[PDB]
């Protein structure tokens, strides 16, 4: 167990995960095997919330989940819970997290420019410019709505992209850090 | 019953010594005179003396004479950021703030002076759960930055899926 | 349900959210599921 | 069980997004074998 993987693990889930559930992946680094009852004993938190973050967990795949069944002295049918932090999982759903970050970003530039120009304030919905010029008439001179009756501005769909922009370089800053620390992980 | 409930008024009394501020160790018998419990045996007495007042945390006992911990309950602020602190580092947990109180005069402001070192959470009983803060590692986490986590979710990716993803992307 | 996974409500709530949803849209194509119960129009009428 | 699927081998709740994923990465020659008509 080299420190790098460890010191990967610990950097990227306290930079970019929550402390809720960092606060149970520090009882899964302090000891390789726990029990479900001893996790939630260290844990100090409700079952119903520890459920729901477990479900989470259980989803993500992050702590490998297993089975085992034992005789207690009593007798009683006893079912019994072990969660252990595999590092070859973790590295990958995290990575991936990581990765998909940038795919929504790129599907949201392109919905940007999806969305069309032309906008009529009595229509109060976005039209094609080729709606607009099959609606202008030559004897009219000038492109208007059929239907409205009002002039199309187009001004408006200009705003919002130019705020989304300044939005995706902060976000490459704020992830420029941790790429270090994937290198050195894959070292 | 019998021999149960004037166990609980002792150590009642022993809070309502503590409201007072008599850091003195006083006498069994004494207390016993001050909380009308001659007419009770002394086989429970001694009993009691031999366990109970052993088993209780709260008590303490000193030159043969029993009285509470002042070291148990929190007396300073400092003392109670360095106990979180070392409940941290042992795993320990946070502890109940309505024991703070009860234990410290002007615990909210001794927790206003913590400040950001102090973290507090809520509980449904009111109850105030204290962590200390991490001073090694310091980081800033956005909320548009969270979201953007919040919305993609590994579970719907297959397992087999993610590895045929690092494969197909040439690393 | 969107609203759920926006703010990443409790895991045990987006659950039963997502079976509520299936049981409606199972209840839209069929009413008539075996061992299901029916969807009434708030007067004891089941849906059609 | 009703309405919903449990995957047994233990045994864990199957959503339906899983067996989307799972049919999406079916090729569309196992449909041929499989008796449905990909296009
Ligand atoms: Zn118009």
């Amino acid at each position: 167990v080299p420190a790098a993987l460890k010191r990967l693990a610990k950097y990227v889930i306290r930079g970019f995960y929550g402390i809720e559930h960092a606060l149970a992946l520090d009882i899964l680094i302090r000891n390789s095997c726990v029990k479900e009852e001893d996790m939630l004993e260290l844990l100090k938190f409700d079952r119903k919330q520890l459920r729901s973050v477990l479900n989470n967990l259980k989803g993500d795949k992050f702590i490998k989940c297993r089975m085992r069944v034992e005789t207690a002295a009593d007798g009683k049918t006893t079912r019994h819970n072990y969660y252990f932090i595999n590092y070859r999982t973790l590295v990958n759903v995290v990575k991936y997290k990581l990765d998909h970050m940038r795919r929504r970003i790129e599907t949201d530039e392109r919905d940007s420019t999806n969305r069309a120009s032309f906008k009529c304030p009595v229509c109060s919905s976005t039209f094609t410019d080729l709606e607009a010029n099959q609606l202008f008439d030559p004897m009219t001179g000038t492109f208007r709505c059929t239907f409205c009756h009002t002039e199309v501005e187009e001004d408006e769909s200009a705003m919002p992209k130019k705020d989304a922009r300044t939005l995706l370089a902060r976000f490459n800053e704020q992830i420029e850090p941790i790429y270090a620390l994937l290198r050195e992980t894959e070292d | 019953g019998y021999k149960f409930g004037v166990l609980a008024k002792i150590v009642n009394y022993m809070k309502t010594r503590h409201q007072r501020g008599d850091t003195h160790p006083l006498t069994l018998d004494e207390i016993l005179d001050e909380t009308q419990h001659l007419d009770i045996g002394l086989k429970q007495k001694q009993w009691l003396m031999t366990e109970a007042l052993v088993n209780n945390p709260k008590i303490e006992v000193i030159d043969g004479k029993y009285a509470f911990k002042p070291k148990y309950n929190v007396r300073d602020k400092k003392a109670l950021l360095r106990l979180l602190d070392q409940h941290d580092q042992r795993g320990l947990g946070g502890i109940l703030l309505e024991d703070i109180e009860e234990a410290l005069p002007n615990s909210q402001k001794a927790v206003k002076a913590l400040g950001d070192q102090i973290l507090f959470v809520n509980r449904p009983d009111k109850k105030k759960i204290l962590f200390f803060n991490d001073k090694s590692c310091q980081f800033s986490v956005d909320e548009e930055f969270q979201k953007l986590w919040r919305s993609v979710t590994v579970d719907s990716m297959d397992e087999e899926k993610i590895e045929e993803y690092l494969k197909r992307q040439g690393i | 349900l969107r609203r759920n996974e926006q703010n990443g409500a409790a895991a045990h709530v987006i659950a039963e959210d997502v079976k509520l949803l299936q049981f409606h849209v199972a209840t839209m194509v069929d009413n008539e599921l075996p061992g299901l119960p029916r969807a009434m129009q708030k007067s004891g009428r089941p849906l059609k | 069980s009703g309405l919903e699927l449990y995957a047994e081998w233990k045994k864990i709740l199957l959503s339906p997004e899983r067996v989307h994923e799972i049919f999406k990465r079916i090729s569309d020659e196992e449909c041929f074998v499989l008796g449905m008509e990909p296009r």
